[PDB]
């Protein structure tokens, strides 16, 4: 799968895809930190 | 005197004339018209159309003895596929009717003037120094309409599979597109009948609001309506009495009071519904299906318990056994 | 607003506990069954 | 009146967080030690048929439905 | 049925033409503001 | 600035940048980081689930077959015998979008908000015709540059997965690319109805590593042309220049583009093999056919003019034209040429003695194990129609491509109406509403 | 041994940048 | 096949004594005045 | 004396009112959404049709439902007293007290709404057609939910609160009585899609007509509660849609009653059509389209193919969608597309 | 018989879609 030094990160690798969705939430958690201008 | 283009060109965009015709016009009236003239002769005085590619023609004409609830424009033969297939690509006229000819005829010219007419709204809107976006909210049902007339049949292979122009030929189309891939279990389907209905709620809820706050102008021998004159400089309702029944009846949070707000969510609703259902026929086209449970209950015996899951998938089968008369040997199939 | 001669408890009271009770005690079950094997 | 004089006085939380998790236990436990299964006497997964019955329980009279239900599970079906 | 195309084509040219050449004169002045 | 003092609510915040062109870089080159994030993050992630003497179709890998198809990790008939080429693509795109989010954070927030202070050559204006001009010839140039790494690849580091080679597919080195403009501009006059097919209709990688060559250095010719010249007047009189125009235009263009992909992915076998995606729509149709003809004719049965329950053939049945091909529902289908089934295709269509005497045991496989793996599946993954019971899972990675590119497109489209018309609103000057005093209406001759 | 740590951090990793920056009061 | 000659009639009538309702109620109120 | 002042108390204003209507409507309504609640959740229907139905059991949010009575309880109420339970509430639940529990609390609690409404509208000051707009949906109501049944068996051929219970009601329609062909529908249908078809584009032009009165983009922050001064141009809708279309509203008071009108009349048109169909009255054949596909056997139109589709629906949906009957069919007597 | 009374419906609305449009009654600011 992946070579067998980098192994012990197989649950890394498997956290990686949905770090994307969360830039768009952070977002809106900045805009309601700051009280929405 | 000036020369005959800018005559022309200024005659074209005439926003004086009693209809708007556009440059989006020029190219949408000889399409519509031709669409037009197809469908009324097709409904009335069209041959049979042999649809299965193997010889047995349909009728979907009245003088063939059909009325109007039976009658359609049989669609294309399954023989003629996704070809493009005009009347001088056939041999005769009288062969070109046989495969469901004049079915490519309408819906070519009516899919294109449909969008030209989406075009001219736009223009209209940009004569009159008025916002756009009505236009923006055309693209719903024009979208729908090429789902089921254009991308179903690229996807499933030809236009046999496309939906026959007419009321009956409309419901052998439903009966057999949930036979074969069980619409009312996609999510996206159900987002579309969330919003038509929500969407006719809320005409009738909002008409009756608006209705129900109007002026006194008038008395109890003259209809209501005499109290609005033309192009008035005075909105002919109370805005706050309307609010202040709403939000008694729900609650203060419940109850609108800016206009502009409740106007624009009265447009938004029903538009991304109806988006929503375009695109889901548009995905089952390559075939992703709605979700199908089989056998979600089972016990210690290993023995099943029906859901109404199962109740629906026995109907399923039953329209899909009739809808295969290609062979009694069919493992897996769709296309 | 509920009222300003305030009885002790008013009629929100009730409202937001015939609705509170129910859904903790139901949401506590539906995750119990979650946990039955089958 | 706003959530927010509701979300913060001491009192609110000393009755909460003692009251709430008895009812999450209480309900916990009302299907865990399979109480739901008797008072509204629903099957388990290995009671739905029995070894002498092998369809499925059907009522068919309105007057000794009761009796004919009570029937199906005094013989262990 | 060999005329039939050539003059459905020459129509359909003849229309697409007008359109592109209607859309190249001057269109963005024809508003009734900024004109 | 960034409160209600700029004219756009918080949900409309972006548009904040019309104007700031420092804080707009940093969007912009903070964004590409995400795009080659997850790039490298999704391979990574399908790698480690990857099971390698296993089709990739079966298991849902989608960005290892695009590698797979330049021909790196494979072996001939679309195996895979080692497995590096996956792990390094993935580790280098996931460690440069670091670099590019670095870049993102300082402009935004460090960077000046505006750079025609700062330099008169990032220094830019959407008013000003030459500069976007010119940062469009820059930006043909390193797509001109960035075409020809195609051709490099296929003609010295060791070509492309060829499917059309003898005996399935092997990687191939072009080694005669076509450049012929007649046969390359031919493409482009076919008629988009099947049986035809536009661009889509490509059938050999000689045309795709030509075609690459041909608008590598048409756009590199206009690249320089767009530095080297300032626009015309029946150019300036039929655009509108402002920040928002272009951005309608290329809605535009990307919605266009997505249209075309979703029929690509969907109908083609060259450029997304067969080997690496499943079958196409008609593939698997034409393979149980196949098949089944194989099957019946062991028992020494008549398949050659056998007539059907409703005559007209049986097993085969004649075109329009007159050619052989399959019977039944699989007449819609003979538009179809797979690399396994073309040898046995003759003069006019199937040549039923071929059939008996010249199967090579690869073709019948293929054909077997294309039957029972058909495009369908639901939105759950698991295979077939609704009436067939959960047993077997598949979605073709065809679909998955196909529904998410047609659903993007579709918003593309609209998104291109709603920004042309904003545009157009603006520049005229009523997207605020219609002012008060006077109106249009109200000085036009009223219709009787 | 875990692994498990990790996939706690990444999650508050986001809110803490705006959390000190609104303890350090400026530029939320 | 057939058609039914009082089902014939029956729409004649139908879409005959309404319209003629009609245009003469909108006729005498529009032969009058101011 | 002591009238007057519960008068008094129950007519005040409050975050949310409650009056004489409060009375009906609260007991009624919160019974029986809080009986589907429970029964969607812990009760079986395996004593009744051989289903499962609830979270207990296993099923999912999109396959349970508070499932009707069994046939052979007639149309009777089935209460927790009488003399099919007698006074236990076990057998009562399994014997499906809780559909009619439900039905007829809710049924109590839409009369508690529509009063409601009525007495909120008195209150104010305003015309009440909010209320006569409500009817339609009890007209609904009672037509499928209780005329229906009443007009045939039992309660078991009514429609069972849950998804995909009303999904198979949709199939036994369509299946039995040939819905789609029978003209009320296609009346309810158009009215729907119409009120549909309005909503869109009013809101669309309302809102694409509006006066320049703010500073920013948005325009949502020009508006005042007040109605001093109109806020969108109707002269400019009207120029507009009697240019693009040829017909066009130029009277606000008349478009917002055609709003009221037309799903409203389409939902009444449809609530005669099922009580049309409680008889077995059901538009299912045209005589001539028989008797010419009697005398000539290659005559096809959309419509036959539509009948053979009803027959495999009912042949095939039957075993076990009316297990009462104990039907059991030969697996070659079930229709078949390949057997024609 | 029968598709004589159905033409004649239809020819009867778009008649009236006709006079409808450019004979109405012309609406008019006061
Ligand atoms: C692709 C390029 C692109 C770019 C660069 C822009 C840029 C812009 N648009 Mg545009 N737009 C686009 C495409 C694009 N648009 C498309 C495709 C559409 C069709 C939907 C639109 C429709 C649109 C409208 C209607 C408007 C804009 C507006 C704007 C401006 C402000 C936007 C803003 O702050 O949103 C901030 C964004 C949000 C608050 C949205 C958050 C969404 C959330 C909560 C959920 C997302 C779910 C996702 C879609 C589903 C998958 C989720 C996944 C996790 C599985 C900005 C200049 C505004 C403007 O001023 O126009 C002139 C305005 O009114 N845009
Ligand atoms: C990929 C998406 C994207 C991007 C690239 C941007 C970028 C930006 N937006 Mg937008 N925005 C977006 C999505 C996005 N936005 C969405 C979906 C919404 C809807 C809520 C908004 C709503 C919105 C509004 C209302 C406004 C902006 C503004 C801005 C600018 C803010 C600058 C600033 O002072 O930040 C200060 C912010 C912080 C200090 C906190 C966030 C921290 C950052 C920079 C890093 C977080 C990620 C990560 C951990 C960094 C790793 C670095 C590593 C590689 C070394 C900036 C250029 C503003 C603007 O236009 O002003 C001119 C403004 O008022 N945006
Ligand atoms: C692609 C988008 C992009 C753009 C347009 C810019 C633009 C700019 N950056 Mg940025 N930058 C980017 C991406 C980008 N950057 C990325 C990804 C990072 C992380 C590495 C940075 C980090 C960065 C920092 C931290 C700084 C800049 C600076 C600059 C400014 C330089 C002013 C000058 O006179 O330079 C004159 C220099 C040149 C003309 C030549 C540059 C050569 C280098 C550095 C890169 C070459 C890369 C590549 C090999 C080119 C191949 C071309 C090929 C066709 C042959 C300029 C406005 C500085 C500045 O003042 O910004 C305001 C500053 O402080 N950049
Ligand atoms: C002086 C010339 C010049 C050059 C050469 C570039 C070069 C580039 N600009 Mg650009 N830019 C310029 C001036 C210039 N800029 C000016 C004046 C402005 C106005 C401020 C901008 C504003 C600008 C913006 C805002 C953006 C770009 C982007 C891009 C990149 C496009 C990548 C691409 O097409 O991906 C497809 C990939 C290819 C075609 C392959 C490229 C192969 C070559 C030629 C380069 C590879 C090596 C190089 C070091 C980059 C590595 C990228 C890495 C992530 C792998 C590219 C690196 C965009 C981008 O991606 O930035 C992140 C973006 O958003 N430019
Ligand atoms: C792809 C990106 C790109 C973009 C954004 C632009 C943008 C622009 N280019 Mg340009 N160009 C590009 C690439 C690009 N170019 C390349 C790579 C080449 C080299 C081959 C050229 C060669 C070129 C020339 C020669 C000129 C421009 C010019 C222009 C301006 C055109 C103004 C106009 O209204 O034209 C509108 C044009 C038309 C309406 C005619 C289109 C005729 C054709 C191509 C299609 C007709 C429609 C037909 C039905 C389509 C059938 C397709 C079929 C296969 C189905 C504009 C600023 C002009 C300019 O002012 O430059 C400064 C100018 O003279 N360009
Ligand atoms: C105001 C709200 C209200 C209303 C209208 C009803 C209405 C109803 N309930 Mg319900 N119920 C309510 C509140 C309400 N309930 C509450 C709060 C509870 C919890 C205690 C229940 C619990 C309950 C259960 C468990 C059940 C019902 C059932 C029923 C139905 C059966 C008939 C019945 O009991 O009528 C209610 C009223 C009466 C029977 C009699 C009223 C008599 C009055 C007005 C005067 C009597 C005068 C005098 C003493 C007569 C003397 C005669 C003598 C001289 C011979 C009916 C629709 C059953 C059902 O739905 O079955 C399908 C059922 O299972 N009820
Ligand atoms: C050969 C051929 C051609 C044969 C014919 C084939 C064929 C199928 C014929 C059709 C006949 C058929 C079978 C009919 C069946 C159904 C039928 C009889 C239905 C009518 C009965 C019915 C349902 C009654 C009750 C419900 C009802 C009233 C429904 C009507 C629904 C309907 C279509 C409504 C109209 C919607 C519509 C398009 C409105 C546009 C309104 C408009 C001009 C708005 C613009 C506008 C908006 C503003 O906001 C403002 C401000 C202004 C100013 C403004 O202007
Ligand atoms: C009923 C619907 C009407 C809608 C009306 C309104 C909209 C339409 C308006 C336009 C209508 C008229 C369009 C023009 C019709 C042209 C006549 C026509 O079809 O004739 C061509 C038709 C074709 O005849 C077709 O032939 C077929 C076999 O090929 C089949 O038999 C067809 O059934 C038969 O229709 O022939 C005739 O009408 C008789 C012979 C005419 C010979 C003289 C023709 C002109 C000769 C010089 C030009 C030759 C051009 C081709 C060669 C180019 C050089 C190599
Ligand atoms: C501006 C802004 C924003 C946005 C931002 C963004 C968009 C950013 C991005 C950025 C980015 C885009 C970033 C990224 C990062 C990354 C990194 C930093 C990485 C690292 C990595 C590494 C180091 C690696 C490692 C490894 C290896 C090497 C091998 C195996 C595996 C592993 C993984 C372990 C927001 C809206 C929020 C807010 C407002 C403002
Ligand atoms: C062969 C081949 C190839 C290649 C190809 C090519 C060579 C291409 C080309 C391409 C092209 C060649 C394209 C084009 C396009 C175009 C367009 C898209 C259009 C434009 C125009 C426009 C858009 C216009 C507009 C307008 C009008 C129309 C009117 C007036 C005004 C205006 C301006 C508005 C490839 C790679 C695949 C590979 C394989 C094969
Ligand atoms: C039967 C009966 C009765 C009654 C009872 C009751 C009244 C009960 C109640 C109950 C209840 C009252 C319950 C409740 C529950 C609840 C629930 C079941 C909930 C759910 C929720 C959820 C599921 C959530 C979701 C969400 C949302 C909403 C938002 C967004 C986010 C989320 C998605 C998370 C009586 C005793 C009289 C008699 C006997 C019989
Ligand atoms: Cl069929
Ligand atoms: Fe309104
Ligand atoms: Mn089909």
């Amino acid at each position: 799968k992946l070579p067998e030094a980098y192994a012990i990160f197989d649950p890394l690798v498997d956290v990686l895809p949905v770090i994307p969705v969360l830039f768009l939430a952070l977002a809106f958690v900045w805009q309601a930190a700051v009280g929405f201008r | 005197s000036a020369n005959l283009w800018e005559r022309f060109c200024n005659w074209v965009t005439s926003t004086d004339n009693r209809l708007y015709v556009g440059w989006f016009g020029v190219i949408m009236i000889p399409t519509l018209l031709a669409a037009t003239i197809c469908f009324v002769i097709a409904f009335i005085a069209a041959p049979p159309v042999d649809i299965d590619g193997i010889r047995e023609p349909v009728s979907g004409s009245l003088l063939y003895g059909n009325n109007i609830i039976t009658g359609a424009v049989v669609p294309s033969s399954n023989a003629i596929g996704l070809h493009f297939y005009p009347i001088w690509e056939a041999a005769s006229l009288d062969e070109w009717l046989y495969n469901g000819g004049p079915y490519q005829l309408i819906i070519f010219h009516f899919l294109l003037g449909a969008s030209c007419y989406m075009g001219r709204q736009w223009e209209l809107s940009y004569r009159l120094g008025m916002r756009p976006w009505i236009c923006v909210a055309y693209s719903a049902p024009l979208a729908s309409a090429f789902a089921v007339f254009l991308i179903y049949p690229i996807g499933q292979g030809s236009f046999s599979d496309g939906m026959p122009l007419g009321i009956s030929g409309t419901f052998n189309f439903m009966i057999v597109f949930q036979a074969e891939h069980n619409i009312l279990m996609h999510p996206f389907h159900q987002l579309g009948v969330a919003g038509v209905f929500g969407g006719a709620l809320f005409c009738a809820m909002h008409g009756s609001l608006v209705t129900s706050s109007l002026i006194r102008e008038t008395t109890e021998t003259e209809s209501a309506n005499y109290g609005y004159k033309f192009g008035q400089e005075e909105e002919t309702y109370n805005i706050v009495a309307a609010h202040g029944y709403f939000g008694r009846l729900i609650f203060q949070y419940a109850s609108f009071n800016n206009s502009r707000s409740l106007h624009f969510f009265l447009a938004a609703w029903p538009v991304v519904g109806v988006w929503f259902t375009a695109l889901g026929i548009s995905t089952m086209a390559f075939n992703l299906n709605g979700f199908n449970f089989n056998h979600s209950v089972i016990d210690a015996k290993g023995n099943v318990i029906n859901t109404w899951a199962d109740i629906i998938n026995r109907a399923n089968l039953g329209m899909e056994v009739m809808h295969e008369r290609n062979a009694h040997n069919f493992p897996l199939d769709l296309a | 607003q509920e009222p300003v001669s305030y009885p002790i408890f008013t009629v929100r009271w009730v409202a937001v506990h015939t609705l509170a009770v129910p859904t903790i005690f139901f949401l506590g079950a539906i995750a119990a069954m979650q946990f039955i094997q089958r | 009146r706003p959530f927010s004089d509701i979300i913060t006085s001491v009192r609110y939380w000393v009755i909460h967080s003692i009251t709430i998790p008895a009812l999450f236990i209480a309900g916990w436990l009302f299907v865990s030690t399979g109480l739901a299964y008797d008072v509204f006497g629903t099957p388990r997964p290995d009671s739905y048929y029995a070894q002498e019955q092998r369809s499925i329980p059907l009522v068919t009279d309105r007057f000794e439905a009761k009796q004919q239900v009570e029937t199906f599970l005094e013989q262990l079906k | 049925m060999e005329t039939l195309k050539i003059t459905v084509y020459i129509v359909v040219t003849f229309f697409v033409l007008l359109f592109v050449f209607g859309f190249l004169s001057g269109d963005p002045a024809r508003n009734p503001k900024r004109k | 600035r960034d409160q209600e003092s700029s004219g756009f609510a918080w949900w409309a915040g972006n548009a904040r940048l019309i104007n700031l062109s420092g804080k707009l870089l940093g969007a912009h080159v903070a964004h590409a980081g995400l795009i080659v994030f997850w790039a490298g993050a999704m391979t990574l992630f399908e790698l480690a689930h990857f099971i390698p003497e296993k089709p990739m179709y079966e298991q849902g890998l989608i960005l290892i077959p695009h590698i797979a198809t330049l021909g790196w990790g494979v072996g001939p008939g679309g195996e895979v015998v080692d497995t590096f080429p996956f792990f390094v693509v993935g580790v280098v795109h996931l460690i440069s979008s670091a670099v590019l989010g670095f870049g993102g954070v300082y402009h935004a927030i460090r960077g000046p908000e505006t750079l025609e202070e700062y330099s008169s050559f990032f220094g830019y204006d959407w008013k000003d015709k030459n500069k976007m001009t010119t940062i469009l010839g820059f930006h043909l140039i390193v797509l001109g540059i960035g075409a020809l790494l195609l051709v490099a690849k296929a003609m010295f580091f060791g070509g492309l997965y060829d499917t059309w080679a003898p005996g399935g597919g092997d990687v191939r080195v072009i080694t005669n690319p076509t450049l012929d403009p007649r046969v390359i501009f031919g493409y482009l006059l076919k008629s988009p109805f099947g049986g035809e097919g536009w661009i889509v209709s490509v059938n050999n990688l000689e045309d795709v590593v030509g075609g690459h060559i041909w608008i590598g250095l048409i756009c590199i010719a206009g690249g320089i042309w767009h530095i080297l010249t300032t626009p015309f007047g029946w150019a300036r009189r039929a655009f509108i220049w402002s920040g928002e125009a272009y951005l309608s235009y290329s809605l535009g263009a990307l919605s266009m583009m997505g249209f075309i992909a979703t029929c690509f992915v969907w109908f083609n076998n060259t450029v997304y093999p067969s080997e690496f995606y499943g079958p196409t729509g008609p593939e698997a149709s034409q393979a149980q056919a196949m098949t089944f003809l194989i099957r019946d004719q062991k028992l020494g049965a008549n398949v050659g003019s056998a007539q059907g329950p409703t005559g007209l053939g049986k097993y085969l049945m004649r075109s329009p034209t007159g050619e052989i091909i399959f019977g039944g529902e699989t007449m819609r289908f003979w538009d179809f040429r797979g690399p396994w089934l073309e040898p046995l295709r003759g003069p006019n269509g199937l040549d039923l003695n071929k059939i008996k005497n010249d199967i090579q045991p690869w073709q019948e496989r293929r054909a077997a194990e294309y039957m029972t793996h058909a495009p369908l599946g639901s939105l759950n993954s698991v295979g077939g129609v609704a009436t067939e019971i959960n047993s077997v899972n598949f979605v073709s990675p065809r679909s998955w491509l196909a529904t998410s590119h047609f659903v993007l497109a579709f918003f593309f489209l609209v998104g291109h109406l709603w920004h042309a018309g904003r545009a157009r609103a603006a520049a005229a000057g009523f997207e605020k509403g219609i002012d008060r005093e006077s109106e249009p209406v109200l000085s036009m001759p009223s219709l009787d | 041994i875990a692994q498990l740590t990790m996939i706690a951090m990444i999650g508050i990793a986001g809110p803490m940048i705006i959390f000190l920056l609104a303890v350090r009061r400026g530029n939320l | 096949m057939e058609v039914n000659q009082l089902g014939l009639i029956a729409t004649a009538l139908f879409v005959l004594v309404p319209s003629v309702f009609l245009i003469i109620l909108y006729v005498q109120t529009e032969s009058q005045q101011k | 004396g002591w009238f007057d002042i519960l008068d008094d108390w129950l007519k005040r204003d409050r975050f949310v009112f409650v009056g004489w209507s409060g009375i009906l409507l609260f007991p009624c309504a919160y019974l029986a959404l809080g009986g589907w609640l429970t029964g969607t959740t812990f009760v079986t229907s395996w004593y009744t049709h051989g289903l499962a139905s609830s979270y207990l059991e296993g099923c999912n949010f999109l396959t349970v439902a508070v499932s009707t009575p069994a046939n052979s309880m007639g149309h009777s109420l089935l209460l927790l007293w009488g003399p099919e339970a007698q006074g236990d509430f076990t057998r009562w639940c399994q014997l499906g007290g809780l559909w009619t529990f439900i039905a007829l609390h809710g049924a109590f609690g839409l009369i508690g709404f529509m009063l409601r409404q009525f007495e909120i509208a008195r209150l104010v000051g305003v015309r009440p057609y909010n209320a006569i707009a409500f009817s339609a949906p009890i007209a609904v109501f009672v037509s499928v939910f209780l005329i229906y049944p009443l007009g045939q068996s039992s309660w078991f051929f009514a429609p069972s609160f849950g998804v995909a219970a009303i999904f198979r009601f949709l199939l036994f329609f369509q299946g039995f009585h040939n819905w789609t062909l029978n003209p009320f529908h296609m009346m309810g249908v158009a009215g729907v899609l119409g009120g549909a078809l309005l909503c869109a584009i009013h809101g669309a032009t309302v809102e694409n007509t509006l006066f320049q009165d703010g500073e920013g983009a948005s325009t949502f922050r020009a508006f005042n509660p007040t109605q001093a001064e109109e806020t969108y141009s109707m002269v400019t809708a009207n120029r507009f849609w009697s240019q693009i279309f040829g017909i066009a509203f130029s009277n606000k008071r008349w478009l917002h009653f055609f709003m009221l009108f037309v799903p409203v009349t389409g939902l009444w048109m449809s609530a005669i059509g099922v009580v049309g169909l409680a008889l077995n009255l059901r538009s299912y054949d045209f005589i001539s389209q028989e008797i010419r596909a009697a005398e000539d056997p290659e005559f096809e139109t959309f419509y036959t193919k539509n009948l053979l589709l009803n027959e495999g629906i009912r042949a095939w949906m039957a075993p076990q969608d009316q297990p009462h009957e104990n039907f059991v069919f030969p697996e070659e007597v079930l229709p078949r597309g390949n057997a024609l | 018989m029968e598709t004589i009374t159905y033409v004649f419906i239809f020819a009867c609305i778009i008649a009236l879609f006709f006079f409808a449009i450019f004979f109405r009654e012309p609406p008019r600011i006061t």
